[PDB]
DNA sequence: TGCTAAGCGCACCTAATTTCCTGACGGCAATCCGC
């Protein structure tokens, strides 16, 4: 097997659905429920971004109009609720494109590999994990009294989690929720489950009249802020959830010193600390040319970065 | 013998033509009364004499395959090509060419006389309109085959009729000038595909369809035609396109 | 080049290519007749094609294909700069023009009728005149679509120069009044509503009619549930069968509508229903007049 | 004698699928309930993670991608997905809207009506309805579901329903009462013992709550414009007709490297699938030379080799010669 | 199983004015050529 094939490409292996947002009171979270929609904000400003100095001179005490919007929530409500649910799919049942066959074959002898090594448990606990520690609420995880996420799957639900007792630096393996949950989440993934649908439902005490941040939605011509309504109600992307999700890779060469999980990139790309991570060997392009093209066994630590790519999908073909 | 009207009461016309050199939108009226010449065949051919010579065509609903931008204009889509015939047949990418399609609901008034016109008559078109294409598209279902009296049994729908007096009085310059000119001056008013004109002249050409019938080169020929509304129409007999030849002229008119 | 390349360039106001650029052969025409200008149609002898095409086949000889497209355009040759190439002495006017010697499958032909017999047409597409309508409607504000579909590449092979200028041509936008277009609005008021609840199993049903009684507030509020915003005018609601009423009792037998009882279409249809079996409960007139009034009130 | 194929030998097609529609539903009121679906338009904030030159790579890494996008959801309250489309099958001989010689119309009228005679279009017909009875037409929306129920009703006569998660997708079956059923009808119609076949399908897909739907993408080319650019039908999502019809066609099994390769494939002319970018049947047992060994050099091809003649004719296109100048 | 018939629903004057309406980075890879 010489090059990759001109067409191949991967589909998703964890579907997360929209997220809609609700507000509750915590001692009745379990019986009461409000839609939280986006309200228009307009805005009166001084021009405080830096200009150069023959445009401060005419234009440092000239109001600045603009037009934003926002989401609080009422002044009878103390929590956040957040819902979504996950779709797991099979990996080898993923490939959407691939123009070689011996290529297909070699590709699934490799994932046959691993669930003979793995059954995709190391990657499924850090899921859960990123379940469990409520990284899917960015900007509405600072500041909350307490933050209980459940989780159901078919019709059990889980016994619920402290979200804030979890750091987000660290995995745990000890956990027994977690792990009966990425059991299964590991079978789904390996091929004996042929679909998994988590469901999951996060109540946040963040107080009362406070704001809640939604996702904002892009911009592209010559704007305001814009944020996101899922069925009228204000919500995040599914984009969001999942970045937060595949926030699990602690295996880049400068671990040691950088001592944090980033999201799973091709070229280990992370906009936090704005350096690349995995710019040359260590990327997802010489490891798959390295592990198919001239078979080489990898350490298991690149084999999770290769299955965790595997796991998000995308266009990783050749001219 | 006896004449009659037959209304094909909306006929969901789907993924037809819509290029015509210059043209993107409406078919031409050839396509359509090639519909008509169609069911004539096909009707004469089940031992069911009926001449078919004039063709109303009243629109009620369309979509243009494809999306509006957010300037207002359009953007057409196209299948992704297959394998197409000639010299690259054998590579997994086939080469895109001009091709726009459309989704009609289109509701056609037929002039018929033959023997007799009946209501086996409509049940001989109902199981013949369900073998046949309108452009080039698929009849997904239709609403009734029904006889008509006069103008009120027709249903509510904007007809195409010929306005070539509107652009013979136009402007000036050349045809083209003329018709750009006469459409900023009426905004209801569409070019329309209305025939052909021969380019050669009748001969035997190689490679022909049929080897036995008469040959002749052609261009598209095109003009300009209106909507107006079922309740606001006259006489009829101003709705109906028909064939007319002369010599080198391959037209359809309203008369 | 440009005086070795001029015996096997032709003219063409007509090129075979434009529809398919997999035609065999050099297959085209040359209009050049006359202006009707009142005849009420535009040909390409009415139209004003100001620059005619030259279509080559091989990619050597596309040298007067570049002379003539340089901007000054060469096309001056109805000023006078000289020898910097001496066939090329206005022999860009007595070119070979194409003329149609053959057809094939991918050049479209059509029938037409001529007088109780039929003509054979193969189509063939104008390049000048696509040229001329993609110039004058880029300085004009009548309904127009671009058409971003030919790469280069195939505009190349097409062999004609006024396509390989204009390969994503501007033409005219022919579509019915906007208030014609399709949108779901006009889609959800062809499709009609049916009940949720099953008459055959409904707890309190006598083989078709309605027995106890505190059911017509669970047939009311059926009945408002679904459809109370979906009232629908005279045209757009479903027709009133009466097979549709016989289907419903043979169901059940009673072949006589049963006296003091009539057919209820239980989603109303003025207010968005099917005539269907399923939309239809034989309750009792006192109890149908309860329903029809309580509708009516909403 | 007949020395080659008609100057334009055209075909048109024999079963013709139209646009698909898609409703959300619940699976509890499925046969009551349906609701419209839309297409939302989604932008991307992304980075730049495809493969670029190890020059770019220093200047781009790190760069915000954003992307325009569209995507199609379910709701937060129904879980299924509805899909309604319909095929008008048409008879073989009678989709010949092109011929040029006389006898080569004389020759393939009795080639298919020998093939008539002997397995008259019934097995391509139980494939047809295999590739409608395992769901081969939800392409990405097979994936993730729990419940697949497909219902057919020809004429007016609706059939007992399937259960399309019991069917292999590689596996044709040939013992199911309903199918044969459907599939004795399709046959006469593609005989011309019936000059129409009307055929209504509509699909029940319980994929999730608020999950992914997955429409057909429309290629449309703009040069201000370059994002996921999904079909909308009637201001509602759905599929193009080509993406079903190539799911129906998915039914051959007789190509020369079958034993190996053990998947069906779609019948094109020279064994050309879309995923594998490999020419499945390129050069012996190729449509063109198969068609040409039956018609003009007489001879008995074997029963394999009739049917992919007769899959193509079915699937209809210019079947003409290689055109000369 | 009915719920009325008839006429008509103003004439004037106007609808403010100032200062302004952000800074950033970026907007994919593949493929669509006959001869």
């Amino acid at each position: 097997l010489k090059s990759r094939p001109e067409n191949l490409s991967f589909a998703r292996c964890l579907n997360t659905t929209e997220a809609k947002f609700w507000q509750t009171d915590f001692l009745k979270r379990h019986t009461f429920k409000l839609p939280l929609l986006i309200t228009d904000k307009a805005v009166l400003a001084s021009k405080g971004h830096e200009m150069p100095p023959d445009k401060l001179e005419k234009e440092i005490m000239d109001p600045n109009p603009q037009k934003s919007q926002s989401c609080t929530l009422s002044t009878e409500c103390d929590t956040l609720r957040i819902d979504f649910g996950i779709k797991v799919l099979p990996v080898k049942e993923s490939m959407y494109s691939c123009s070689d066959y011996n290529y297909r074959t070699a590709i699934y002898q490799k994932i046959d590999e691993y669930i003979a090594e793995d059954g995709f448990l190391t990657l499924a606990k850090r899921y859960v994990n990123n379940i469990a520690n409520a990284r899917f609420l960015w900007r509405n995880r600072k500041g909350a009294e307490i933050i209980e996420t459940i989780v159901t799957i078919e019709d059990k639900e889980y016994p619920s989690f402290n979200s804030k007792s979890f750091n987000l630096d660290t995995f745990v393996e000890d956990n027994a929720t977690i792990n009966e949950i990425a059991q299964q989440i590991a079978d789904t993934f390996a091929g004996k489950r042929e679909y998994l649908n988590i469901y999951v439902t996060c109540f946040v005490k963040i107080g009362c009249a406070m704001e809640v941040y939604p996702s904002q939605e892009m911009t592209f011509d010559d704007k305001g802020k814009k944020l996101f309504k899922f069925e009228g109600s204000a919500g995040m992307h599914s984009q969001k959830i999942n970045n937060a999700l595949r926030t699990i890779d602690t295996w880049y060469p400068d671990y040691t010193t950088y001592e944090f999980p980033i999201p799973v990139e091709n070229y280990g790309a992370a906009r936090s600390i704005g350096i690349p991570f995995r710019p040359d060997t260590k990327s997802f392009y010489k490891l798959i040319d390295r592990m198919i093209l001239k078979n080489e066994d990898l350490p298991i630590e690149d084999k999770h970065y290769v299955m965790a790519i595997l796991i998000r999908g995308g266009m990783f073909s050749k001219k | 013998m006896m004449k009659g009207y037959i209304l094909l009461e909306k006929v969901n016309i789907e993924n037809a033509n819509a290029f015509n050199n210059i043209i993107v939108g409406i078919p031409a009226i050839t396509s359509f009364l090639g519909f008509a010449r169609a069911l004539e065949r096909k009707l004469n051919a089940k031992e069911i004499a009926i001449r078919i010579n004039g063709v109303g065509l009243e629109f009620h609903e369309y979509e243009l395959k494809g999306y509006k931008n957010k300037r207002g204009q359009y953007v057409t889509s196209c299948p992704l090509p297959g394998s197409i015939p000639g010299q690259n047949e054998k590579k997994l990418d086939a080469h895109i060419m001009n091709q726009a399609y459309i989704d009609l609901n289109m509701s056609f008034l037929l002039e018929v006389e033959g023997p007799h016109v009946d209501m086996s008559t409509c049940k001989s078109i109902k199981s013949t309109m369900e073998t046949l294409r309108i452009a080039g598209g698929i009849i997904r279902n239709y609403k009734k085959i029904r006889l008509i009296d006069t103008l009120a049994d027709i249903p509510y729908g904007y007809f195409l009729t010929l306005r070539q007096d509107n652009l013979n009085d136009a402007a000036g310059d050349d045809m083209l000038d003329k018709m750009i000119h006469a459409l900023q001056q009426e905004d209801t008013l569409v070019p329309i595909a209305v025939g052909f004109k021969a380019l050669s002249e009748v001969g035997h050409v190689e490679g022909q369809r049929d080897p036995e019938k008469d040959h002749c080169f052609v261009e598209s020929i095109f003009s300009l035609g209106g909507f107006e509304c079922s309740k606001i129409l006259e006489d009829i007999n101003s709705c109906l396109w028909r064939y007319k030849t002369e010599e080198g002229l391959y037209l359809c008119t309203i008369i | 080049g440009l005086f070795q390349s001029i015996d096997k360039n032709h003219l063409a106001t007509h090129v075979a290519k434009f529809t398919e650029t997999n035609s065999p052969g050099n297959i085209g025409a040359y209009d050049i007749l006359s202006s009707d200008m009142n005849c009420g149609y535009l040909d390409t002898a009415n139209a004003g094609w100001k620059e005619p095409d030259i279509v080559t086949n091989d990619a050597k000889y596309k040298r007067p294909q570049g002379f003539v497209a340089m901007e000054m355009t060469v096309m001056e040759h109805l000023s006078a700069e000289l020898r910097h190439y001496d066939e090329i002495r206005d022999g860009i006017l007595n070119m070979p023009s194409m003329q149609p010697y053959r057809t094939n499958q991918f050049i479209k032909q059509v029938f037409f009728p001529v007088g109780g017999s039929y003509h054979l047409l193969s189509i063939l597409p104008s390049t000048v005149l696509n040229y001329e309508v993609s110039d004058r409607l880029y300085r004009s504000k009548i309904p127009k679509i671009r058409l971003r579909l030919l790469s280069s590449n195939a505009a190349s092979t097409t062999g004609s120069r006024l396509v390989s200028k204009n390969k994503w041509p501007l033409v005219f936008q022919a579509l019915p009044p906007k208030f014609l277009e399709k949108n779901l609005a006009k889609a959800l008021d062809k499709e009609y509503l049916l009940p949720d609840i099953n008459i055959d199993e409904l707890e309190g049903v006598d083989n078709g009619c309605l027995i106890d009684e505190a059911l017509l507030p669970l047939i009311i509020d059926e009945g408002k549930r679904k459809g109370e915003g979906n009232y629908r005018p005279r045209h757009l609601r479903d027709e009133r069968k009466e097979e549709t009423v016989q289907a419903f009792l043979d169901k059940y037998g009673y072949c006589n509508i049963p006296v003091g009882y009539e057919v209820h279409h239980i989603v109303p249809l003025s207010q968005g229903g099917a005539d269907s079996i399923k939309n239809m409960i034989m309750l009792s007139i006192e109890h149908h007049e309860r329903v029809t009034e309580a509708h009516a009130s909403y």
